[PDB]
Parts: C-alpha cells; structure tokens; sequence
C-alpha cells in the first residue's frame, strides 16, 4: 500500500549519483527550516570507494557517507525512506529496480528524462505492486515547507 | 574579518587529526605536550599519539622503540645506505642524501615487514593451519615473506629476533599470530635449517598482535593500518637513522665524488641503432 | 677465490665505520646489538653510537629522546607537512609522500635549528659579550635565529621550551652556552615580550652545550658535528614521525586529489612572448 | 694488472644498453653523437635511442617531440607544481623543488597516460567493440581513463588533443587503437 504523508521533518534520504550542489541545497533547506537532522542520510555513487564527503549544516561542518552499493547504505542507514534517484534515462530503470528490493524506501523520485515508457510502465508495475511511490520521471521532485525538499525544487536558497 | 563576523561560508579543503599547533599549548592528538611528556611515554607513546591518535600501553610504546631500534641500520651494503652514501659522497645534503636513500624502501628492500605482516594475516584469517599455508605458498610459487636467513639459523639464531620475542613473550598479553608464525617456523625449519623467522616476519607478525591484541585498537582499525602501510612507516623511520648516520659519517671521512668502475659495467648496446 | 688466497689487490671503494652488519650478531659502531639491549639504551643511544660512534651518558640519550618528541610535529600548515599531505592525497605512498614534506627542510622551514646553533656558537667563541651580539647582529641586518614567538612571550612560555630547559638545567653538567643564550633572550626580552629562546634555538644551543660538555667528544669533534649537520639531522628523524602520521592521517580519512583554488593563485602571464 | 693479462674472474655487477660513455666518442645506444647530430634527429631522436634503442622515424620523433610540449605544463593549482612552488618558496633548491613537485606524479597526477593507454590496449586486444567495452567498463564501477574534459566538449575542443590527433592522422600510417578510442 502506498501510504498519504511521503514526507515529514524526520525523513531521511538516500540520493543516487555525485550531486553535491544539490545535496547542499537540500541541507540548507533543511537547515533554514529548522530540521533537527539533515534529511540526506548518505550518498551513492557506484564509480567510487566508500568515503565521506563534506557538508554544511548552517555554518557547522558535517560529513555525509558516500557509499559504492545501495545494499551498503541501506544497511548502514535503516532509517532511510527516500530514494532521490539522480541516475540518467540509462540507469534509472535498474537503480530504481535495485530500490525496490529494499522494503525500508516507500518514496522514489527519478529526475531522468527520456526514459522508454515501456521501462517506465515496468517501473510503474513493480512500485504499485510493492506499494511504493514514484515521483514519475522527467521531473525536478517536490518540496515539503518545513519537513522535506526532493533535489532542486524551490530553486537555490 | 567576514568570517569572524560569521557572514561567509568557505569549506576547509584540509583535514587532520594527529596535531593541533594553534593554541596556547602543542597537542598530539588530543593529548597537551606536557601531559606527555608527564607521562613519561617516550619515542613509542608519541609515534602511537601521532600515527593512530591512541593512547598505547607502555608496554607497546616500548616494543616500537625496540622495533625502531632493531631496523635502525645493517651495514652500507644494502640499496638505501648504498644510495644515502653515493648521494653523501657527491657533497649534496643531509636532507638530500637520506632521501635518496629512502627512495629506494620498496617492495624489494624493505618492504618484508608490511608483505610478511599481511601474508601472516591473511594466512591466520583464512583460518588454514600452517602446514596447509606452507603448501599452499610452495604451491603457488610464492615465497614465504619473513622467512629465511643467510648465515644464522638453529643453536645460532639471529640475535635480534631473540631479543624482540622474549620481550614480546614476557610483556604482550596474547600473541595468536606469532604462534601461527613460529609453528610455520618450526615446519620450515624441518625443511632445511635456515628457514626461520626473519627481523622482518617477527616483527610484522608482533606488530600485526600488538595492534589487534590491545585494548586500543579494533580489529577494523588493526586491519585498516596494517592495510595502509603502518610497518612501512616503521621500518623507514628505524631506518632512517642508520641513513643519517651514515651521511655524517661519509662527511666526516670527507670521501670524494664516487664512480662506479668501468669493469664492473656490462655494456651490451646494440651494433647500430 | 684469489682475494681468499691473498694472490691480488683491489682498494676498497667505500669506507663506513657505523655499523657492521657481516658477522654472527650486528653491530653498531663496535657494540654489539644484544649488549646495546643489556645496558638499556634507547633511541638516544642508538642514535649516538650510529651518528657520533659514541657511548653517550645516559641523559645525553634521554635528551636527545625529548628532542625527537618536541620536534615530532607542528601541525599541517608548516611547508613540509602541507607538501606531504599534498603528496598522499594523490595516492602515491608513505615513502613518496614523506619523502616530498621532507624536501622542503632547508634554510627558511626546519634549518633554525643549525642556524642558531651555529650563530649562538660563534658569539661565544668570539668572546663578545650578549649585548655585543645583539648590536653586532643588529647592525648587520641578521635577526638573531631562535630568538621570537608568535603568540607566548612572558608568564605564558612555549611549554616545550621549558621542559627541555628544566631537564638540562637539572641533568646538564655544564651549560655555557645556554646561559649567553638565556642573557641574550633576556636583552631581547628587554626589546619586546616575544623575543625569547624559540624550540629551534634552545634545542641548538642544549646540543652544542651536550656536544662539548660530556666527556665523549673533544672541542674539535663536536664543532665538526655542529659544521656537518647533526641538528638538521635531529629536525628531519624527529619530523619524520609527524610526516608520517599526516600520511596515516590522510590515507585514513580517504581524502581526494587536491587542487589549489585559482582565486588563491594571482596570475600575473606577460600580454604576448 | 691482472685483469688486463686476463689472469682472474669477476663478474660484472652492472648491465646498460642505451649509453656507452667510455671510448673516443659518446654512443647513444650504438651511435656516435656526431652522427646523431648530423642525422639531425632533436630530443625524440635522442629519447628513442637511450629510451628503446630505436633509430625511429623522423615523424615518430617529432610525435614524442609534441607530447613532451603539451604536458610541458598546465598552471600552478596541479598537485605537481604547487608541491614545486612550496619547495621553491622555502628557498630550498632546484633539484629539491622539481623533485618534490615529480614526486607526486603517479596514480591520481599524472598517471592518466598509461592507464588510459592500458585501458584501451586491452580493450583492442580483447577483441571486443567500443559499445561492449563501454558497458563492460559502466558495469565494473569504473570510469574510462582518458576521456571527460571540465569545459571544453564539441564546437570547441580541447586544441591540445586536435594539434596531436592532426599530426598523427597525417603522419602515422595506422592508427587502429587512435580509431577505436575515438568510436569509444
Ligand atoms: C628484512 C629482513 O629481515 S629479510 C626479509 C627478506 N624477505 C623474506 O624473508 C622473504 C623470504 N626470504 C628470502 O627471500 C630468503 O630466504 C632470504 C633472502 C632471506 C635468504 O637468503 P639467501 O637466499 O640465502 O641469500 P643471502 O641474502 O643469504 O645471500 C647469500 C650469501 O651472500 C652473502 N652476502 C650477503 N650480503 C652480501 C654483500 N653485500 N656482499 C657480499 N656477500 C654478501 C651472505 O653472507 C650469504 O651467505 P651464504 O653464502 O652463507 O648464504
Ligand atoms: C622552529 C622554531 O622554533 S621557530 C624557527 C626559529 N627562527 C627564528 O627564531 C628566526 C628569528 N625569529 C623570527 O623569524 C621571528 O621572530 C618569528 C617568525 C619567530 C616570530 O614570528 P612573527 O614574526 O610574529 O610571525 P608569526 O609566525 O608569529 O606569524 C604571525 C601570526 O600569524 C599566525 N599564524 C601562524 N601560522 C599560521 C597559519 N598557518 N595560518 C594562519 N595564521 C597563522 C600566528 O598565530 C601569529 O600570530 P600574531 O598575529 O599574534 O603574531
Ligand atoms: C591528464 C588529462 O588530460 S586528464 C586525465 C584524467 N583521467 C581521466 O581521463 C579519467 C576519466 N575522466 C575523469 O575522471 C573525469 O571525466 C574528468 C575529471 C576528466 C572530468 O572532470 P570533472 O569531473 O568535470 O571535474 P573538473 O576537473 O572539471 O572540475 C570541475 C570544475 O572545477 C573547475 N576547476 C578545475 N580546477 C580548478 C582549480 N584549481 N581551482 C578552481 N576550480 C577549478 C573546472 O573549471 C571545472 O569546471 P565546471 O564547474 O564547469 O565543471
Ligand atoms: O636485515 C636484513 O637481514 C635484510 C637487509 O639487508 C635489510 O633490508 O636491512
Ligand atoms: O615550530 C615552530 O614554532 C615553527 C614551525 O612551524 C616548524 O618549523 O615546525
Ligand atoms: O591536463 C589536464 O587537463 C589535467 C591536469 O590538470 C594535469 O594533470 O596536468
């Protein structure tokens, strides 16, 4: 089942592929909404070793784990729901694929354009089966005032 | 100005966690100069400090100054002292000479204590007992790394392994992996007598158990500086002191500018090219 | 074979006499390394009897420990630590990386040591009185090396100056020197709060005083030591082990390539050669 | 004496092919000086000969003559040169800077030359076609070495690999590697 409130101000996500831009903007939007915790919990990025990469929270400095494989970050990060998926029309399909075999993510936004349809309607089938949301792809997310901001939306701070 | 008022944002493209130099006092990874020299830690406790910011017991710091003590020099027939005095000799620097010297610490000269370290390790991991290392080394045309000697090897032994392992037999608390070495030890002596445990291999070996036995360190940061290259660091450390030694040496003997004679050069170029 | 029967002759090319490694047992510059265990020298010693060839007394190796630890490391902003941290965020290795930090040693970074040994040494010999000095080095346009902090002046020292400083005050049996360098930091003093004895300065002026004050060397052998280098030594050994913790430090925190940001560099290129 | 009666035996510890400083003349790998002179070959000539005992073709030389100009430098924010600069700026010496600064050079720096050329060297001889080497490369979380710019991509290339590309498809006689990493 596919459930109503996607995100709250203790949503954790897990963002796929090297956007730091991105991923900083989501802090400060979490930031000057006075979040408790950052809402991106860890980065994946297959081309490279498992390391940290650094942040800002406000004027503090933080450090965000950046994981080569999603099985390695969904377990080191169970609290995750969100999948921010930055994958192009040439990976999203089996990144999201891969998401969904993790029962802990119950929202997937894909920002990918061009995607075939005939894998969209896959991706479609399998996430209404597993009762997972898709923000549907081709798009820049969504913004939650408050609680969440899904990659880009809303524009810089 | 702007950034004490807090009204800018630049990240740090640094990180370090070994030394603090700002403030009022100098601090080793977390610990104040006083304090450690309060401590009476000496040579090893700052060594510890510095390369895995924890407070090692005395017994550890001790066995790393041994360790810097056994590897200090042996004799200026090997690669880097050779280097150190041919660089010395052409009147050129302290600086300059050592480091020609160290460049040449590698996987051939001076790189037995980190490759018997991690050949032990993983043979002690895989959970195979030594005899089934041993042949699975001989098998794979590989030689065991930190076993053999060239002259001493029973009721001779090497004088500086002797020393190293009763003290690691007295003071360390539980030595897992040195029993596995001195059992591959004893089956490659039943071979022929000059197969024993290197300076290097014990050294490792002790090293590899005096970081995953004590209390400082998991088992994960033990792997993690044995992996990075730790024993590495110790050995050219030991080591550079019998470079430097052999600098000033070579200096004060005032030795001239060294050629290689022309007899002992093989020359082969081609007819013509 | 012809050189067993003694049927030929052929000059030795090299000359060494630090460390002799063929024989039963190692040695080092004529003790054997089991009776260098048994009379319970350390790093002190080891370096003594491999840099100077002398069985140095025991607080004259205990100091020499506080100097390697003093000197360990200041931080990651000094050229050398910057360079070897540049050095091993590129990947390249422990021996690369301390040995490009190592390159920077020199006149303007690390080389106050020698540099105020040599200067303090001179005054005295000279028979100048320290106000002398001061003008003398005032009027030729030279600071005075060693001499001047940056932030510790008065009722707030380096607190490493004063640790060596107590320890040779109390096991030192004479100390000319330091005492013209302690008057001339008190005239500096007099000038301005931040001129006083730096780490560089008292470590040269407490070896010169420990070179020509125990009984193990003549006037001559320790001037001789002080003209090659043995204080650049002493930086670059106890260096090495901060150099070496900025590599363990950086390969453990898995930091990336580096690169200087260009609004950092100022590009001054000529319009057209 | 003894050796020049030929009375004893020592073996030589040494072996060297590529310069023969004894004698009238200097050799580099078995030429005369003058006559690499008067052959009129310049630093490639000179290269080939201590560095592969080749007499190479003119074209071949003025190829490696190229390469050394356009990795002669690329600006002071390089991991290379500002490690030079801080040794420079510590007035430490020529050789201590340089080689500071070379010392850097290796995976990271400076290493993208042979790990591309091993990359695609290996591709070619597998004997699999650019799409399938991609993949292949896509699927084992690697990235191909030698390829990706910061700014420049197409309508303004990179003028550094057009002047190389230019010379060698005019002088090269095959280029069957040059063709497959240009389909890659
Ligand atoms: C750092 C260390 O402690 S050593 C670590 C080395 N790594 C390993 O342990 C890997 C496994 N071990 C081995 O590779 C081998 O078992 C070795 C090299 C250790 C054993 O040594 P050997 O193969 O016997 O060669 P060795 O070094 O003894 O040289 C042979 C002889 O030359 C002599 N020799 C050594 N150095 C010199 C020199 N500079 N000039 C003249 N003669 C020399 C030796 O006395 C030796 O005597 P021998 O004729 O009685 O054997
Ligand atoms: C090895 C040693 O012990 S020191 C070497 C010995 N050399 C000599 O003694 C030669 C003669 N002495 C001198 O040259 C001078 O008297 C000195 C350099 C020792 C005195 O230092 P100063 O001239 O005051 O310059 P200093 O190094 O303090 O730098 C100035 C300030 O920058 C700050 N600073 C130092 N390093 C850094 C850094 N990496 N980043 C930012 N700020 C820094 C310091 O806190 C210092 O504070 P201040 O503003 O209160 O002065
Ligand atoms: C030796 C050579 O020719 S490069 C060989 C490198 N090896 C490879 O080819 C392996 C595969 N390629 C790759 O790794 C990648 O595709 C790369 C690194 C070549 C592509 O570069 P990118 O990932 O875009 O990072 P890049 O180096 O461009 O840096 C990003 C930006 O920082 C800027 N920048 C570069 N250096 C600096 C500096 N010192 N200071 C400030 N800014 C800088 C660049 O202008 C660049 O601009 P952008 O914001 O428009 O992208
Ligand atoms: O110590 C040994 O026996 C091997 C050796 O020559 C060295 O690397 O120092
Ligand atoms: O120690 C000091 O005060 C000066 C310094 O930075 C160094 O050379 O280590
Ligand atoms: O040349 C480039 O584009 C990459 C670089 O900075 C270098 O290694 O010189």
């Amino acid at each position: 089942g596919k459930s109503t409130t996607l995100f709250s101000r203790h949503t954790k996500a897990i963002v796929w592929g090297m956007q730091t831009r991105a991923v900083q903007g989501m802090l400060d939007f979490d930031y000057v909404c006075s979040r408790d915790e950052p809402s991106v919990a860890a980065m994946v990025y297959p081309f490279t070793g498992d390391h940290k990469q650094k942040f800002y929270w406000g004027h503090k400095e933080i450090l965000i784990p950046v994981f080569k494989n999603m099985a390695d970050a969904m377990r080191k990060h169970p609290e995750v729901d969100v999948l921010i998926n930055f994958a192009s029309l040439r990976s999203a399909y089996d990144s999201t694929m891969e998401t969904m075999n993790y029962a802990q993510i119950r929202t997937i936004a894909i920002i990918a354009e061009g995607i075939p349809e005939a894998l969209t309607r896959k991706l479609i089938k399998k996430a209404d089966q597993k009762g997972v949301t898709i923000i549907g792809p081709a798009t820049v997310g969504g913004i939650k005032p408050g609680c969440f901001k899904i990659g880009n939306t809303g524009g810089m701070l | 100005w702007a950034r004490e008022l807090g009204l800018i944002r630049k990240p740090a493209s640094f990180m370090t966690s070994i030394c603090d130099e700002r403030g009022q006092e100098l601090i080793y990874a977390g610990m104040p100069i006083t304090e450690v020299f309060k401590e009476e830690m000496g040579i090893g406790g700052v060594l510890g400090l510095l390369w895995f910011q924890k407070r090692l017991p005395k017994y550890s710091c001790q066995f790393i100054e041994m360790c810097l003590m056994v590897t200090a020099d042996h004799g200026p027939a090997v690669s880097g002292a050779h280097n150190t005095i041919i660089c010395a000799r052409a009147g050129k620097d302290l600086v300059s000479s050592l480091t020609s010297g160290l460049l040449t610490i590698g996987d051939r000269f001076g790189g037995a204590l980190d490759a018997a370290a991690k050949m032990f390790s993983k043979a002690f991991d895989s959970g195979i007992i030594p005899m089934e290392f041993v042949n699975k080394m001989k098998k794979e045309g590989k030689l065991i790394m930190g076993i053999g000697h060239r002259v001493k090897s029973i009721n001779n032994p090497d004088m500086r392994v002797q020393i190293l392992k009763d003290y690691v037999r007295q003071h360390f608390p539980a030595t897992p992996l040195l029993d596995y070495a001195l059992e591959v030890e004893k089956i490659t002596t039943s071979k022929k007598p000059n197969l024993i445990l290197n300076v290097a291999g014990l050294i490792g070996v002790a090293f590899v158990d005096m970081l995953r036995n004590c209390g400082s360190f998991t088992r994960e940061e033990a792997d993690e500086y044995i992996d990075i290259g730790a024993l590495n660091g110790i050995f050219v450390l030991g080591r550079s002191m019998g470079f430097i030694g052999h600098y000033l040496d070579q200096k004060r003997l005032k030795q001239g500018l060294y050629r290689h004679p022309w007899d002992d050069i093989s020359y082969v170029l081609p007819e013509h090219m």
